[PDB]
């Protein structure tokens, strides 16, 4: 068994659900999604903030929830095999949420820059904004903070201490939706232009470096692998 | 000696000096040489040039072999810096003293405070004599005469001279015993506290209270001396008076302008229309410090340097005389070596292809009309 | 090793002489550039030589190097002449320019160029650190002591400069006239931070002020630069830079 | 034997060289000197920017070349006599240095700030600029360069590690070598006067910073003059 | 890619940080208008467009319109009174290169934290 | 305003100043993706020599 | 022009004229491009009931 074929599902629920909210933006991007008063506007996109909005919540308490409850406590009686069975699912979900960072902060990111350098911002939640702020950036902080609990409650290497660099690499992405206030605070105030290098984006760009912690993150997972799954072979 | 540097376009649109006249070319030791002229600031001033709300009127020469005695803008003295308006013309008078012996090439330059030197054309003046015989006497409002060459300069060196003197005395008590290893090794070696011991601490409160007195000493006899005293004066001088000139009866039309890469020569084509009742003549057309005359209408008398004047390089296609009312179309030449030995031409190499100039039209009793002309300045490869 | 006590002494002299050199002439350099880069144009000309501007900026930025300087010489050997070796290598580098390039290769005036004085704020830097050997008891008396003694100390040299003139019908300082005069092509008048006179100028208060407040931020800057100095004091050894 | 006379020579080359520099440039300053695009500028000063960076790097190449072959290999045969020796060689490396820092970070800058100071600058390339920026900062860079691998491959002190504040005593005044191109990039751009205390000078600024280590650099030599020649004498 | 190439190699070349800092960053800053220049050289032609030369660029520009981006906020060279001969283009690019080195030496340490083991037991 | 017809129809055709009539739909795209596919490959190939 | 010198409470008392803005304005101070007109006076002695 030890790495099975969640992967594969891990990379194409994504997929498949980005492609599809890529679709749907260009479809309604215009012509129900260009002018943020009309009456079908509020049925086509207002109507999408509310429900993944709701969905997001939901899904994170419940993911987060279970995946707490079901937390391994006696992790002293860990087979090496179990253990690194553990590491696999974990590296499964740090694979899930590189590709949700990817989605979040790159296309979808700049996709509002295409968006709002296009066109004439006309709310805070225009359709690019609705696709980016609330639900690429809570899809990713709900992934993140999932395979910290996954981490933290299977892997011996990441319980007993809360990983500094991992506990980074969770969270500085995540003030970057908190982060969004600044963004509208900007444009709205100090920015009354379209400029995308002004000083009211570097919120994104200070924990935009946050999540170089990977860096950490990916050295102690190499670290988890090395206690059981050690080998050896490496190393002779 | 400035120019020939900056973008030929901002060149060629900030500042447009014309009249310019130079009281003598072969000065003498004290002897004083005036330039006066007319400057117009362009109406289309640059945008990456600030305006000029705080411009300075300065001379551009190498140090001070000319000091500036006096310098008018208007008719009342400017010491200071000034606000100009774009689109208005002033003129200016800047008296020179002779300093220093030798060739200067003396440029009109003009300081605008966000966007640097607009330096103007310059003059060839030589100087005779020796550099000890200048004096320049000034007369303060307490009752002195003054030669500035030399006043206060003994003060200065004697006060520099004794606190420097006061410094090396100083270091050199600490230099007397032995200063880096010994004292490093006792420092290092448990506590020191013998290399810091009486009466080393006597001698810095002398030090110390030697320094102190002797500033408030100093400070009590320059108040008693010179007992008047007023701060530096500082301020730009606003409202300048500018030139009430008539409205010109000539109005130019900039139908293209091209100029050949690479060359020397600088075509543009004109719809000048002539009202009033005179005919009128294009004679010269200044665009960059470069004057190109039309030898059939208007000689120069005014003893504009060589290199910036091109006596017959203006060409003009249809240069009969223009009757009243009448409107025409023109295909003026422009062609000088100064062009290209002033980087004229580098203007294709500048992030805004556009050029502006004055055009002078003369009539037959002599009397001329300055008329403005910009348009942008498209280059031609073939 | 060495051969006798007293060829031990002469080598530990000769060291000290070479070493003195490599101090004082460094200092020169990286003092004199960090000034000249900071507080050079004030220092160029008298009619800069103003009573904000002047006195408010050149303390600041010339105890830099000072506390520095002292926060390594005094720990290390304890000998407190590092702000006077610092300040008269600065002044010796500025009127050795000002004598063969100003006067020199150009030719403006010695009265017009003159740089600033700044050994009565060394001397009273380095007397109030060696009494009472308290580094912040010096960044909190010597650094008042620098930035208050500044316009004093150089009141002799600038006064005379200060007489009011009239000028083809205006008033005018000796400095400003000589600052008008003597052409400086790249420095026009605006450039000029000086005192303009402002709205909020209360009585004769200009440069007591502006001299307080030079004593307080040479206090904050002396307080950094004695951390800045204790780092560039150190002897690690990176294996593998 | 110990300190010979290498010192004399090693001060008297510096002040030979510069009196002659400082000559040349108040011969050439003006009158083939003044105007960057005179065919006589070219032949006056333009010759000088190629030959003398020509004639640096050759120079820098050989010297580092040269201590870096005749480097000591048996560092730990050697008598206490030939180790003081070797640090007094050093000490007067360093002297040969810190007459270097002068004369390029004091004298020719000061002079650079007098002749943009009182002409308009013409090119990057004006008199004074190289003068300062293309002549004397390679040559103290040089030097200071050299005097490191000489302390590094002669020194038992200085040797098994590189110093740190020696390194950056080293490093920081060559910083400034390329920190010219801010100062062509602010007065061209940012600052368009001729302003001395603007904000594109602090490139040196912070560089000239960085010359303060030799205030370990020097407590670093005391500590190896301290092995071998320690005496003793000091200390009783 | 040309930038992050001479990165690399001068990295792996002469493993010292410091130099690589000193010189990798001078050729990542040096190299790139280089680098781009075959690719934004067509779009530089001098064209002229109703009475007004442009290049190739500022037609694109001037023709497809961005909403929300004016012809204003280009920040782009507009020419100085001290822009002396040609120089705009190197002396931008050594410049980015001394910045470059600056911003190496200090992104080599922040990095240095972020890969940081570290486990703090009550965030 | 409504627009008719097929957005492969449309041309814009601009004469630059060096005698060349080019299309700027399509004009410097073929040397734009050649010199950044080459980039790109030459990167790709220098992460797979590691890899 | 002040309209009383001995006032009562609520009593209103106003103050007329005309100001000229000098031409040659201080450079150290800002055009007056956003210029408030006030009435000193030891804190709300008095309300400022209207001004043009
Ligand atoms: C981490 C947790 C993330 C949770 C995010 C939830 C976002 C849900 C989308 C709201 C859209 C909206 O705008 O609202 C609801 C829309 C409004 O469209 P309509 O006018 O009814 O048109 C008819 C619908 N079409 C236009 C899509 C055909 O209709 C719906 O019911 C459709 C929502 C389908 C979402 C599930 C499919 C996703 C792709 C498959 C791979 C997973
Ligand atoms: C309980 C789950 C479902 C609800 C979830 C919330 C969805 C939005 C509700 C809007 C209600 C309203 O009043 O609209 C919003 C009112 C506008 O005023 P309006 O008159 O409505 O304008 C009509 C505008 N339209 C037609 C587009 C709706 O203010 C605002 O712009 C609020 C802007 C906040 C920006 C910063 C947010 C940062 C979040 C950080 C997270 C860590
Ligand atoms: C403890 C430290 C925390 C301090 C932070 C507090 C927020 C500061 C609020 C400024 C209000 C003010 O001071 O004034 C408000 C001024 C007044 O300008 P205006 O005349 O309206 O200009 C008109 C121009 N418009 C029309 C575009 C506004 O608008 C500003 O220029 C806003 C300057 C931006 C400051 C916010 C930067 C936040 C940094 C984010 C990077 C991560
Ligand atoms: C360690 C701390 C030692 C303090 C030593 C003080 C020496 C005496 C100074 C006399 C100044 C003077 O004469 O008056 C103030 C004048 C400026 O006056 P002005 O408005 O420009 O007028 C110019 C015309 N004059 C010359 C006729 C006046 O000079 C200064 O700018 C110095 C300002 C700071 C003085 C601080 C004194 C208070 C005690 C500080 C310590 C607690
Ligand atoms: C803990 C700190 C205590 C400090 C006490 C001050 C002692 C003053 C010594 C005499 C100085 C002198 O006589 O100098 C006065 C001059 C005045 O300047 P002027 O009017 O422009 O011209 C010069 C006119 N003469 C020539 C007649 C002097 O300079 C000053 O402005 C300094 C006075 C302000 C000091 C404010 C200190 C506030 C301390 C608060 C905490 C208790
Ligand atoms: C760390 C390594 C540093 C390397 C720096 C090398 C710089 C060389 C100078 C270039 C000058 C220039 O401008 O170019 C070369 C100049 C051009 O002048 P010319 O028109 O031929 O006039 C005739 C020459 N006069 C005007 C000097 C008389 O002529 C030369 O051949 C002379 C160069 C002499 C340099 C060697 C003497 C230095 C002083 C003695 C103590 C060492
Ligand atoms: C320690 C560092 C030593 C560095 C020495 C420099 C070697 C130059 C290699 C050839 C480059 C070239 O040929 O390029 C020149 C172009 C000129 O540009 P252009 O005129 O606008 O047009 C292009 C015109 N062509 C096509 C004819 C070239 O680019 C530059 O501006 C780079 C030249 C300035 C370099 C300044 C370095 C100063 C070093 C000081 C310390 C000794
Ligand atoms: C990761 C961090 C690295 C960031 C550094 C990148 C360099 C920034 C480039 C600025 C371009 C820009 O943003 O805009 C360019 C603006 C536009 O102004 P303008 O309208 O042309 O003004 C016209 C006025 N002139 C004619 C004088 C230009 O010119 C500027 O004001 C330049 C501001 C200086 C910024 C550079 C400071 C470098 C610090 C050096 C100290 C060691
Ligand atoms: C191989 C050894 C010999 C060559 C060494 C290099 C000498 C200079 C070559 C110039 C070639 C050229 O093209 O000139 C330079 C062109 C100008 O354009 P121009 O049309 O030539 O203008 C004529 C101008 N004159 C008449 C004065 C020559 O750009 C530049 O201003 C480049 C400016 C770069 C400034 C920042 C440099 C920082 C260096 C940092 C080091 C660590
Ligand atoms: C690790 C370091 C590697 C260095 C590799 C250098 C490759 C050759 C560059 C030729 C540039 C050119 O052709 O000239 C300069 C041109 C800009 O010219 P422009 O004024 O905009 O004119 C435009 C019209 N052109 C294209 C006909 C000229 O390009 C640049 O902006 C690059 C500026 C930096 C060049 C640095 C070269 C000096 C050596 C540096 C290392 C010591
Ligand atoms: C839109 C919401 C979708 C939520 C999907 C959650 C899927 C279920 C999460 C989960 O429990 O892990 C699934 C896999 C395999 O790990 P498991 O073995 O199930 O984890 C439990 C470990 N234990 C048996 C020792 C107790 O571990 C993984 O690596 C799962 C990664 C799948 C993609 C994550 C998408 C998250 C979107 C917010
Ligand atoms: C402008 C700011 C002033 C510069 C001062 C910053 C100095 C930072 C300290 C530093 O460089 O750390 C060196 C380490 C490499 O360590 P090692 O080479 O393993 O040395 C072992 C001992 N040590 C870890 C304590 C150094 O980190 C490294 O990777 C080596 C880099 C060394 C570069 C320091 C040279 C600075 C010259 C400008
Ligand atoms: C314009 C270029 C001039 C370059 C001059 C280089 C002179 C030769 C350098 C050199 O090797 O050192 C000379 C002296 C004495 O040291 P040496 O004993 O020669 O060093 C070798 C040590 N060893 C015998 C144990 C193998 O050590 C010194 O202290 C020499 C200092 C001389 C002045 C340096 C000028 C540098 C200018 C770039
Ligand atoms: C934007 C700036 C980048 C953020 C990087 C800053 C990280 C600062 C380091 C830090 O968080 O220290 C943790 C301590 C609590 O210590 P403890 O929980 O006792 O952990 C014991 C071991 N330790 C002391 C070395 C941590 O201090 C605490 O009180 C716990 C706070 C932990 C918060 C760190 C999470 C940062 C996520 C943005
Ligand atoms: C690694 C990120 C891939 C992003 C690809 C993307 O955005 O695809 C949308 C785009 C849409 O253009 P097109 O294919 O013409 O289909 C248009 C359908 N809408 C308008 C809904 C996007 O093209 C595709 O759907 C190609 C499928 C790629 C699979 C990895
Ligand atoms: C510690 C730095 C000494 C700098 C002295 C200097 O720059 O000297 C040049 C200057 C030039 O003025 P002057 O002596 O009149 O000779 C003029 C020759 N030129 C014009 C070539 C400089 O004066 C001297 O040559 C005196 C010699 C001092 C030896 C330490
Ligand atoms: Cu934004
Ligand atoms: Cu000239
Ligand atoms: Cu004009
Ligand atoms: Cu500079
Ligand atoms: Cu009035």
């Amino acid at each position: 068994l030890l790495d099975k074929k969640w992967l594969t599902f891990a990379l194409a629920i994504y997929t498949v659900f980005y492609l599809w909210v890529r679709w749907y933006e260009g479809v309604y991007g215009w012509s129900a999604g260009l002018d943020s008063f009309a009456p079908e506007f509020e049925t086509y996109w207002m109507n999408f903030l509310y429900t993944e909005i709701v969905l997001e919540i939901v899904t994170a308490s419940i993911l987060w929830g279970y995946l707490w409850k079901t937390r391994d406590r006696n992790l002293a009686a860990l087979t090496p095999r179990e253990e690194l069975r553990r590491n696999f699912t974990h590296l499964v979900w740090l694979v899930a949420y590189a590709w949700a960072i990817y989605w979040g902060a790159s296309y979808f990111t700049e996709q509002d820059g295409t968006w709002h350098q296009t066109i004439v911002r006309d709310t805070d939640f225009t359709p690019s904004h609705i696709i980016e702020f609330y639900l690429s950036y809570p899809i990713y902080i709900i992934t993140g903070f999932a395979a910290f609990i996954y981490a933290k409650t299977r892997l011996p290497f990441f319980a007993k201490g809360i990983s500094l660099p991992y506990l980074v690499l969770v969270v500085g992405p995540f003030m970057i939706l908190p982060n969004v206030g600044l963004n509208e605070w900007g444009h709205t105030f100090w920015f009354m232009e379209e400029l995308f290098v002004a000083p009211l984006h570097y919120g994104f760009v200070i924990f935009g470096w946050l999540a170089l912690a990977v860096m950490g993150t990916l050295t102690q997972t190499f670290y988890s692998f090395a206690q059981g799954g050690l080998g050896q072979s490496l190393c002779e | 000696h400035g120019e020939k540097s900056q973008a030929a376009f901002m060149r060629m649109r900030t500042i447009h000096w014309y009249d310019l006249s130079w009281s003598k070319e072969k000065v003498k030791i004290n002897e004083t040489v005036e330039i006066k002229g007319k400057f117009h600031v362009f109406e289309g001033w640059p945008e990456t040039v600030d305006e000029p709300d705080v411009a300075f009127l300065n001379v551009g020469m190498p140090g001070p072999v000319f000091i500036r005695k006096e310098s008018y803008i208007g008719g009342q003295l400017v010491p200071r810096s000034v606000r100009l308006e774009i689109g208005k013309t002033y003129d200016f008078r800047v008296v020179l003293k002779a300093r220093r012996p030798g060739d200067w090439h003396v440029h009109t330059m003009m300081n605008v405070q966000g966007g640097g030197p607009i330096i103007g054309p310059g003059k060839w003046i030589t100087v005779e004599g020796s550099m000890s015989e200048f004096r320049n006497p000034v007369t303060t409002l307490t009752g002195q005469t003054v030669d500035l060459e030399n006043y206060n300069e003994g003060n200065t060196y004697f006060w520099h001279a004794f606190w420097f003197a006061i410094g090396v005395a100083w270091i050199g008590y600490w230099s007397r015993r032995p200063i880096f290893i010994p004292r490093l090794l006792m420092v290092d070696a448990g506590r020191a506290d013998e290399l810091v011991s009486a009466t080393d601490r006597k001698v810095a409160m002398g030090f110390l209270a030697a320094t102190i007195l002797i500033v408030v000493m100093a400070m009590s006899s320059a108040n008693s001396k010179y007992p008047i005293t007023i701060p530096l004066q500082a301020g730009t001088m606003r409202g300048m008076k500018p030139l009430e000139l008539p409205a010109p009866t000539v109005s130019v039309k900039v139908e293209d302008a091209t100029y050949r890469v690479p060359g020397r020569a600088m075509r543009m084509k004109l719809t000048i229309t002539n009202h009033g009742n005179s005919p009128i003549r294009l004679g010269e057309f200044y665009t960059a410090s470069v004057r190109f005359l039309d030898s059939d209408v208007y000689k120069d008398t005014t003893g504009y340097p060589e290199d910036l004047l091109a006596e017959d390089g203006l060409s003009v296609s249809d240069n009969s005389p223009l009757a009243p009312g009448e409107t025409r179309t023109v295909d003026v030449t422009a062609s000088d070596a100064a062009w290209e030995v002033y980087r004229l031409s580098d203007i294709i190499y500048d992030p805004d292809s556009r050029f502006a100039g004055l055009l002078f039209f003369f009539d037959a009793t002599g009397n001329r009309q300055v008329v403005q002309i910009d348009a942008p300045l498209i280059p031609s490869f073939m | 090793a060495v051969r006798s006590h007293a060829e031990a002494v002469q080598v530990s002299r000769t060291i000290d002489w070479m070493a003195l050199f490599v101090v004082f002439f460094v200092i020169v350099g990286s003092y004199h550039i960090h000034a000249m880069l900071t507080m050079g144009d004030w220092d160029f000309w008298s009619d800069w030589k103003d009573r904000r501007l002047w006195v408010t900026v050149t303390p600041i930025v010339l105890v830099t190097f000072p506390a520095a300087v002292q926060s390594y010489l005094w720990e290390r050997y304890r000998l407190p002449w590092g702000a006077t070796v610092c300040v008269l290598g600065l002044l010796l580098g500025e009127w050795i320019n000002r004598y063969f390039n100003f006067w020199g290769w150009t030719y403006f005036p010695i009265n017009f160029v003159f740089p600033a004085s700044l050994v009565p704020g060394a001397i009273i830097l380095d007397t109030v650190l060696m009494l009472s050997g308290s580094y912040l008891f010096t960044a909190i008396v010597g650094a008042m002591g620098w930035g208050l003694i500044f316009y004093p100390g150089n009141w002799p040299i600038i006064a005379p400069l200060h007489v009011p003139v009239e000028y083809n019908g205006m008033l005018m300082s000796i400095a400003d006239i000589q600052g008008y005069n003597y052409v400086r092509t790249g420095t026009p008048e605006y450039i000029r931070m000086v005192e303009k006179g402002t709205l909020r100028t209360f009585g004769k208060d200009v440069a007591p002020v502006s001299a307080f407040f030079s004593a307080f931020m040479s206090i904050l800057i002396y307080f950094m630069w004695h951390f800045i100095g204790r780092w560039f004091s150190n002897e690690r050894f990176l294996q593998s830079t």
